[PDB]
């Protein structure tokens, strides 16, 4: 994929890549779509 | 993604191509002729760029042969790892140590000389490990002299232990080794380990090892206490002569003033000849020797 | 020389570990230890365009 | 934990001196794997896998091991302490007293 | 002590506590006995 | 500790390349070092009177060129080289 396909995403490996992650990070919309699940859910997945 | 990440890598390793002497000779061509291309596209000279762009290309060809050589030697790298293991440094340790050094064989490796990667990579990769044991695996770290030093007088005293079937004299070793005797027992001094704080004693787990030793840096109250009394004592019994005695002797010998002003820094403010504050320094010297003001200091010490 | 991850919020318990991204505690483990790549951003708008 | 530390250390100077020069990327991440490691049996010895031994008898106490257990700081140096001032002998029986 | 806080420690809160670096594994001299420089255990 | 007098003390400004500022107190009748490590970054300290490198860069360590200067002559490298332009063209 790097060598065919290039600058269009971005890639990385171990807790660097979890750092990068958490610097793009969206915490409130996340939660807001995990309420919008509680309001609407059935099953374990509504545990989760 | 599984515990001892020792398996893990050995699997990383995977199914490599192993080099014989033609492709191994052929990646050496390639190796020096991606290390031309990019000392001259290092030089500052103006050249064609289609000319940088190809030579960039052979260097990154000869970058991919660096790495492709490596990945050919982790398993001579890890089999020489294994053979210098179990001496209290861990298995990925040698194994990246000798990588280094075999990173370090790899740059300075020519394809003039006839003889395969192998054997002249071998001193290097014994060469790193045993460096890198000299100066990791103790926890209190010895220089690498050091270290072949009291390893070659662990294995001539084995050699002798071998030998003559009994543990040799340290006199009969410091003949053997040419040393003197204080150099030998100070080497059987240097070569020791540390024993872990947490070593359980026996059928209790928590009275530890750590728990049955004192510090010596913990202030005494006793001490503390007594030097207070001193500090009390001292300073009544220096009243208890008179004013001009105990004032002088007080600007002599330390007390109120750190510094012990001698008889030349304290003949300004007082004003009288050397004899005559020596005279009077010794009579309150003979006169608080006598054993009336004793007492009160002897058991002070 | 490389930032590693704290032992007490990977492995963990799921009150503990929070799945605070999307993904499994075995996902973790293969992208944290070094085992599988994870691709941190994608240009979808300039994918889709 | 000297020992713990000095691994991590060991580690992260290793890793800094792969990144200095020219490596390829399978020898710079089962290095940077390694710290983890090392900062993971620092945290806690034996949360995964094998503990961290040493001389070949029992696993390394980490950070956490003393913050857990009948041997952690919380039970063992803070609820219950030794004393001064206190003394132990066998009793016997007085009915004088 | 009104009370008592505990929160995740970020890299600025740890570079706050720390007096220095410890650039080295070696713990203390073999001979002199007296703990090395920029390393662990340093004065 | 009871009536002690601290030795004089000048608080000396320390300032690095990355912008990190610090004072350092010494003594009067110490001497004042130019250089001190940055308690921010460890990084060099500078900006106290008159500093400089003091030969700071001091022979780096020989990269793979300097060995090539050591095993092969430049005339040598320029013949090996145009071989290595041949096999381009061969291949090309």
């Amino acid at each position: 994929l790097r060598d065919r396909f290039g600058t269009y995403f971005d890639g990385s490996m171990g807790a660097a890549a979890l750092q990068k992650r958490l610097e793009s990070f969206d915490l409130d919309e996340e939660a807001e779509r995990l309420r919008e699940i509680i309001r609407t859910g059935k099953g374990q997945k509504k545990t989760r | 993604a599984t515990a001892d990440p020792v398996k893990d890598y050995l699997k990383q390793i995977g199914k490599v191509p192993l080099l014989n002497a033609e492709q191994e000779v052929e990646l050496a061509k390639r190796i020096e002729a991606g290390l031309f291309a990019e000392d001259k596209l290092a030089n500052s000279d103006k050249l064609a760029p289609k000319l940088k762009r190809e030579l960039e290309i052979i260097a990154e060809d000869g970058r991919r042969a660096k790495n492709h050589l490596l990945e050919a030697n982790l398993r001579l790298v890890v089999s020489l790892a294994k053979r210098y293991t179990g001496r209290g440094m861990l298995f990925l340790d040698l194994i990246q140590e000798g990588n280094l050094g075999l990173i370090r064989a790899v740059e300075k490796f020519d394809y003039t000389k006839g003889y395969k990667f192998s054997t002249y990579a071998t001193w290097w990769i014994r060469q790193a490990i045993t460096r890198a044991m000299a100066d990791q695996a103790r926890t209190i770290r010895i220089p690498v002299h050091m270290v072949e030093v009291i390893n070659k007088l662990a294995r001539v005293q084995r050699q002798m232990l071998q030998d003559l079937g009994r543990e040799p004299t340290p006199e009969e070793l410091a003949k053997e080794l040419d040393m003197t005797p204080e150099k030998v027992i100070e080497v059987q001094k240097y070569g020791r380990e540390p024993i872990s704080l947490h070593t359980p004693l026996g059928e209790d787990g928590d009275s530890e090892f750590g728990d049955l030793i004192e510090d010596s840096e913990a202030v005494v109250p006793a001490d503390a206490v007594s030097f207070t009394l001193l500090q009390e004592q001292l300073h009544s019994v220096l009243d208890t002569l008179s004013e001009r005695e105990a004032g002088v002797v007080s600007m002599r010998f330390g007390l109120t003033d750190g510094q012990p002003k001698t008889l030349d820094e304290i003949g300004k403010v007082y004003g009288v000849t050397r004899e005559r504050i020596r005279q009077i320094e010794s009579k309150t010297m003979s006169k608080l020797r006598h054993p009336s003001r004793s007492q009160v200091l002897r058991d002070y010490l | 020389a490389a930032p590693v991850t704290h032992i007490w919020y990977f492995k963990g318990v799921p009150s503990r570990l929070g799945y605070l991204l999307d993904l499994a505690p075995k996902d973790l483990e293969k992208v944290i230890y070094f085992a599988a790549y994870m691709i941190t951003f994608v240009d979808e708008e300039r994918r889709t365009r | 934990l000297n020992d713990l530390y000095r691994r991590v250390i060991n580690r992260n100077n290793r890793l800094k001196r792969l990144l200095d020069l020219g490596a390829p990327e399978i020898i710079v991440n089962n290095e940077k794997r390694m710290l983890q490691e090392a900062v993971d049996a620092l945290f806690d010895n034996g949360r995964r896998g094998r503990p961290v031994t040493g001389p070949g008898n029992r696993p390394l106490k980490s950070l956490s091991d003393m913050l857990k257990g009948k041997q952690g700081r919380f039970r063992q140096n803070l609820l219950g302490k030794r004393v001064d001032y206190s003394a132990r002998s066998v009793i016997v029986v007085g009915p004088q007293l | 002590f009104d009370e008592l806080r505990i929160g995740l420690a970020t890299a600025d809160d740890i570079r706050q506590w720390s007096h220095g670096e410890v650039k080295k594994p070696e713990t203390i001299n073999y001979r002199t006995l007296k703990p090395e420089k920029d390393g662990l255990f340093c004065e | 500790d009871r009536g002690i007098d601290l030795a004089p003390r000048q608080a000396v400004e320390y300032a690095c390349e990355k912008g990190h500022r610090f004072e350092m107190p010494f003594s009067v009748e110490a001497e004042i070092p130019p250089e001190w490590e940055c308690k921010v970054c460890g990084a060099q300290a500078l900006l106290v009177d008159g500093d400089g490198p003091e030969e700071k860069k001091a022979k780096p360590a020989r990269t793979h060129w300097d060995m090539l200067m050591e095993r092969r002559t430049r005339e040598e490298l320029e013949e090996v080289l145009e071989e290595r332009l041949a096999v381009l063209r061969s291949g090309a």
